[PDB]
């Protein structure tokens, strides 16, 4: 099964005629990140036959030369956002590296599709683009994933990424939930949570190969 | 209204540059299990790293405003309030 295949019953289902309007003028008249070459970055480096492990997140970053269509990664010589050096800590504390890139394609090269819920925003305006249609498109990605991949991890970090849990079949998928990697949340769970090692272990116990988290 | 009102905002309070790196939406009982306070609605928590290794974070209300309602700094064992409307 293709991605093609899946954007195509996707588009069959909903008319998102107005969004691609809306973002076509958007382009046109703001900064609008990613750049219109990487909104779909997370699908081109993840196959949906390579999927293992699907992390959500929330809206790109909205600063300069930060989102380029994955979840919590950055460009490779852009700041470490505070989430992501949380991320970090975790995993050299869990699976045991450290991370000297910030730039997250080789996850998504091992199988982890790191997906925004709303893949496009504003410059310095959160969840600008919040219900223009992702969560439409996102929803019925989150869904084919559970409906025709077997025995995948899906990592939900916080409350908005957790209520996706309504359509994960979670007879057939692995669900690892925790509070956020943000620092208003992480030292309240999200230390020694080990999503890496856990989604792993699982991973190995449905004959996958593990996910090389490391560079 | 958009970050740079809140980078000038949050600036003023700390007398330095501030720079708000990621915006992260949270839900009410997700802001109770964190700083003891229930508000009534979802809040928006932009973070930054600082240079001498400081972590400020300002809570705001949604879009389209981004109201302030706390700014927090990181201490060892919870947070130091350096704004609040109550």
């Amino acid at each position: 099964m293709e991605w093609s295949q899946i954007f195509h019953d996707i588009t069959t289902k909903h008319d998102f005629k107005a969004m691609h309007d809306f973002l076509e003028k958007e382009y046109s008249t703001a900064i609008v990140y990613p750049d219109r070459e990487n909104i779909y970055q997370a699908f081109d480096l993840t196959p949906f036959e390579n999927i293992k492990v699907v992390i959500l997140g929330q809206d790109p970053y909205h600063g300069p030369n930060q989102a380029h269509g994955l979840a919590f990664s950055v460009q490779p010589n852009a700041k470490f956002p505070p989430s992501l050096r949380n991320m970090y800590k975790e995993l050299a504390d869990d699976i045991g590296c450290v991370r000297q890139t910030p730039h997250l394609q080789d996850w998504a090269r091992e199988g982890v599709l790191l997906l925004n819920t709303v893949l496009t925003v504003r410059q310095g305006e959160a969840n600008s683009h919040r219900d223009i249609g992702w969560e439409t498109f996102t929803d019925e990605i989150i869904k084919a994933v559970s409906d025709y991949k077997e025995h995948v991890v899906f990592i939900l970090w916080g409350k908005p990424a957790q209520q996706k849990i309504k359509l994960i079949d979670t007879s057939k998928h692995c669900i690892i939930k925790s509070v956020h990697p943000s620092p208003l949340s992480a030292y309240r769970g999200f230390f020694g949570s080990k999503p890496y090692s856990k989604a792993n272990t699982y991973l190995e116990s449905v004959g996958k190969s593990p996910i090389n988290w490391c560079e | 209204k958009n970050i740079e009102d809140l980078n000038k905002f949050a600036s003023k309070i700390l007398e330095t540059e501030i720079s708000f790196e990621e915006s992260i939406t949270f839900t009410p009982d997700e802001v109770e299990e964190n700083i003891g306070e229930k508000p009534n609605r979802d809040k928006i928590c932009h973070s930054t790293s600082l240079e001498d290794g400081r972590v400020i974070m300002l809570l705001t209300e949604l879009e389209p405003n981004y109201t302030p309602w706390k700014l927090l700094e990181l201490e060892e064992d919870g947070f130091k309030e350096l704004y609040s409307k109550s």
